[PDB]
């Protein structure tokens, strides 16, 4: 998802030169002037990697929003560091079970925002309270006002 | 928000609860320390007549009987409720899991590779 | 580390790393001597091409395959299969990586013994497992229930499995497959004047019947409109020009899957041997079969085959009972998909054949608890 | 009886816990250590209890969690 | 606090608080362990599913009642039901609430000091008190006076009570009842052609007659119509299409309750034992007994026995009595009505069996005082 988002804007401008220059040169002679989900397949294809077109849609469609099918300048540099995936495993399964389980320090099964709220005094990152809630509506998948277990397996499903 | 904010805060939240959860269950072992402490009390009657020290004995004997019994019957219990725990997980999966089948991926080889398979003669610094 | 899924098959041995999406390498599995002369001196011949190497050269070579129907016959052109597989097509040293080898239901023990012992002996993997290739075809569509029919190229066999719990008294196998369908294109193309006879020319046949066979709707409405109009006859370019036509020989290919009777078989068709598959399970769970009738292999491939099997269930099955035809667009690779999700389970990982059980008990190792 | 077979069972093991308290014959350093040896199985059982306990509070949290999901499934 | 009126019966578990209207949850009595192999891994398949679990599933389970006629025979299987029942169907702890179970007339006394054993040991409830199926069912119809028929699914008893006290003398327990019926019903089908043998479709027998057969107010006039006309053949479609046409098996099959010489028992119908138990009954209070007849229990729930009894009654009594048949709505919970009737009685609250005298006299205190 919006990772490849997380680690570009963690980087800087010079990946945004080297992937231009890069589609400089490499997508030379090109008609679209972007990188298109058939393109990039017959590309993989050419290099000698072997992408099928559902895949290709898949792919297309996961860093496409606008129904284009090319990739914006941020949506060019996220599916450029994208084909790479070096970070995995997403932290640790049971660890962070237990760590949500003592969450709710009530132990009623329910998250207090309020917990949460604490939780993020903690963290202390520049953050205003629409970002937090903007965070719950990304993990409170049936907006309860709370973090069920299963929703909170969700939004840190594969969470470094 | 940015995607990178948030990544940060979700790193942050780990971070967070691990360490509180580190420092409460810290802190329960030294609580389960100090009032298991009390709760057993140390005794000192060394040099007394034998016949003491036997009642002695026999006191802690049967002291042991009962700590024994009762936690042997508490450790059952919380076998018999850690079995059914398992059970309901179970019945939960069978209920709704099927399709937790995860998928991993190498077709992706490193960046490098695929770059190189791309260019080969021009493959020089990408 | 990470498990090696290797799928034997019969006609195309698939493999690759368990937790991927796609085998890596998918080769045929054939091994061809030389059977002319040769005269230049240091050209470097080798005495023996196999995998997709024997597919360039085969103007020269004598192709055969090592696995007929399912068991393997040729136990020293299975090794050298194997051998190209790991190092070659992969080229990961097999001392460092569990494999999880594929076999047909019904299979002589003593070839399942023989494989492991190879595995054990020869390339000295650390642990090996079989599995039906049923099951795996099960897994990769995500279901529990369901009966599965993997017509492959050697041989066509019919699993019912409910729940997860397989019914072993209900296992139909055919010796019917993708083999006996090329043999019989072959056979009936000399009808036309083409005749293919070399071994080398057989690959040509079974690209034809790959290329241009379909499965008719109904089968004598398609002989009558083939026999009377034109528009079915499709041609084809062989390899060195002088191209073809293909007449009502297009459908009456794998019209032998349902008619057995062509290639001299007395079974029944892959339509009704579902049907007896089904109707030997319990009463209570033939509802649930009828509706997840799932098929995989490669020779259900064929276009128009997932309408013409329903009509045909249907025509048997009850009027009420809902028959569903689960065809997935990638049921080539369904097998090693499903080896694939099997070898990266977490429960599954204790039930590999670790060498030391191996060293204890002998090869009968894989018929005990260890299946 | 399985029950009889449980109830056979505990009482066992209660028995096998139930060491030879004959000591008299010991002499004063002797009897302090066995005194000693039981004080440290009465803390032990104390350190084993409390972990039941823990173990306990933790698995009634997780059976309330269990639950939640169940009327989750609706 | 409130009390469990649990009531085992044999066919159906019927259980709820004290003080309701109808049982909470009411679920088959069956365990039944999978029979097959299993080959999905991670399957999450237990070892033995019991109650309303095991009806969804039978298709692969072996399923077994652990009550044969009223007694129980496995206690393992018993155990399994009665910790489901409180568990899962309740969900609430035995510590803290007394139980009333249910027994038949009549029935070994080991029987029930093993039930009050297992209540007072394992599940550890605070008081449980054992009653008559009969009595209650008085109870529920608001009557203090007559003769009750409570035919059940395991073992049918028809138990005479006089203005509140029993009359031990006169009770007529016969094991006839519905699992006989469903056995007779299974082996007469086969007289057209259609065969049930797996302990599986036994259940399905089982919906047959509950939802086909009726009981004939004449027998023979209905033999005879029905081997004339083509009026009486009702058809039903079973668990997977070919619907059946049952024909005079309709009527045949609960005739056995009067003619109990169908399956080879000698005694005499539920028609004539309860003019049996009234006669043995002093001739003052026979009158009573001939005008508050009740009814109960599943079995008697079949469309037109309320007719047929008072006319095969009003054959036998004398003509100048008046023969009158209860037989509310509300039958097949007719029992577990009264049970929870008599646990909410405030008069009652004393008559429990205390957990300190059950370890002041062992588990036969039952047979004392405290009955
Ligand atoms: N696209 C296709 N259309 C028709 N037939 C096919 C197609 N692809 C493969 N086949 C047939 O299926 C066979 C390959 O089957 P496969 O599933 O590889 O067998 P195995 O089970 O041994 O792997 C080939 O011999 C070919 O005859
Ligand atoms: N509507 C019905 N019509 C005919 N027979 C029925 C009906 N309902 C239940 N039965 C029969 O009664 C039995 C249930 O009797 P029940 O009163 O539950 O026995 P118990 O006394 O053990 O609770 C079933 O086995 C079934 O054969
Ligand atoms: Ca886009
Ligand atoms: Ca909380
Ligand atoms: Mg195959
Ligand atoms: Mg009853």
């Amino acid at each position: 998802d919006d990772i490849y988002k997380a680690a570009v804007e963690q980087l800087t401008e010079e990946q945004k030169n080297e992937f231009k220059a890069a589609f400089d040169i490499f997508v030379l002679g090109a008609e679209d002037g972007c990188i298109s989900t058939k393109e990039l397949g017959k590309v993989m294809r050419m290099l000698g990697q072997n992408p099928t077109p559902e895949e290709l849609q898949e792919m297309i469609d996961e860093v496409d929003e606008d129904g284009s099918g090319t990739v914006d300048f941020d949506e060019f540099l996220v599916m450029m560091v994208r084909c790479m995936k070096d970070d995995s495993k997403g932290k640790s399964e049971e660890e962070l079970s237990d760590l949500f389980r003592m969450f709710d320090k009530n132990a009623d099964g329910y998250i207090d925002l309020d917990e949460l709220k604490m939780m993020l005094q903690a963290t202390g990152e520049t953050i205003t309270e629409d970002d937090i809630e903007e965070l719950m509506k990304d993990g409170d998948k049936n907006n309860d006002g709370r973090i069920d277990y299963d929703e909170f397996l969700e939004f840190m499903k594969g969470v470094e | 928000i940015s995607a990178s904010r948030k990544l940060q805060l979700k790193t942050l939240m780990l971070q967070i609860a691990k360490q509180e959860m580190e420092r409460e269950a810290e802190e329960r072992r030294g609580e389960k320390g100090r009032v298991l402490r009390t709760r057993c009390q140390p005794l000192e009657l060394d040099g007394l007549g034998f016949e003491e020290l036997q009642d002695l004995c026999r006191q802690l004997h049967a002291r042991v009987d009962k700590v024994d019994e009762e936690r042997y019957d508490v450790e059952a219990k919380v076998t018999k409720n850690i079995t059914e725990i398992a059970d309901l997980t179970q019945k939960i999966y069978d209920l709704r899991g099927k399709f937790k089948r995860p998928t991993l991926r190498r077709v992706r080889i490193s960046a490098d590779a695929m770059m190189q398979a791309l260019l080969g003669t021009r493959a020089k610094e990408s | 580390t990470t498990a090696l899924v290797c799928d034997n098959g019969s006609g195309l041995v698939k493999a690759g790393f368990a937790g991927d999406d796609a085998p890596r390498a998918v080769f045929p599995s054939i091994v061809g001597r030389p059977r002319h002369q040769g005269v230049m001196v240091g050209m470097g011949q080798k005495d023996s091409y196999v995998g997709d190497e024997a597919q360039s050269k085969r103007g020269i070579l004598t192709l055969k395959y090592p696995i007929e129907h399912g068991i393997i016959t040729n136990w020293d052109d299975m090794e050298k299969i194997w051998h190209h597989t790991f190092y070659n097509e992969l080229r990961v040293a097999p001392e460092e990586h569990p494999t999880l080898l594929t076999e047909a239901p019904l299979n002589p023990k003593a070839n399942r013994e023989k494989m492991t012992q190879i595995m054990f002996e020869t390339f000295n993997v650390p642990a090996m497992y079989v599995a039906i290739q049923a099951v795996l075809s099960l897994y990769a569509s995500g279901r529990t229930t369901g009966i599965v029919l993997d017509s492959g190229d050697g041989v066509t066999h019919n699993v019912p499995i409910y729940e997860g719990y397989a019914l072993p008294h209900a296992i139909m196998r055919l010796d019917l497959a993708g083999r006996d369908l090329t043999d019989y294109l072959m056979k009936i193309l000399t009808e036309r004047g083409y005749s293919f006879v070399t071994t080398a020319e057989r690959e040509i046949v079974r690209d034809i019947k790959e290329k241009l066979c379909y499965v008719a709707l109904d089968f004598e409405n398609e002989m009558a409109t083939a026999a009377s109009s034109s528009s079915l006859e499709k041609s084809y370019e062989l390899p060195d020009g002088q191209v073809i036509t293909i007449g009502n020989e297009r459908f009456r290919c794998p019209e032998t899957l349902f008619q057995p009777s062509f290639i001299g078989m007395e079974s029944a068709g892959i339509h009704e041997t579902t049907y007896n598959s089904i109707m030997k399970c319990d009463i209570d769970i033939r509802k649930d079969l009828y509706a997840n009738n799932v098929l995989s292999g490669g020779t259900t491939m064929y276009p128009g085959i997932a309408d013409r099997m329903q009509k045909e269930i249907t025509a048997l099955a009850p009027s009420t009972m809902k028959i569903k035809i689960i065809a997935p667009p990638e049921r080539k690779y369904s097998v090693w998909i499903g080896g694939s999700i099997l070898a990266s389970l977490s429960t599954f990982q204790q039930m590999w054949i670790s060498k030391q059980e191996y060293d204890e008990a002998g090869p009968s190792i894989v018929h005990r608890k260890c299946f | 009886g399985k029950r009889q077979t449980e109830r056979e069972k505990k009482k066992k093991i209660l028995a096998e816990r139930r060491k030879a308290l004959a000591i008299d014959h010991l002499n004063e350093d002797q009897l302090r250590e066995k005194a000693k040896e039981l004080w440290q199985s009465i803390h032990n059982l104390e350190a084993e209890k409390f972990d039941l306990q823990e173990k306990f509070k933790q698995q009634k949290y997780e059976i309330n969690v269990l639950r939640n999901r169940i009327n989750d499934n609706q």
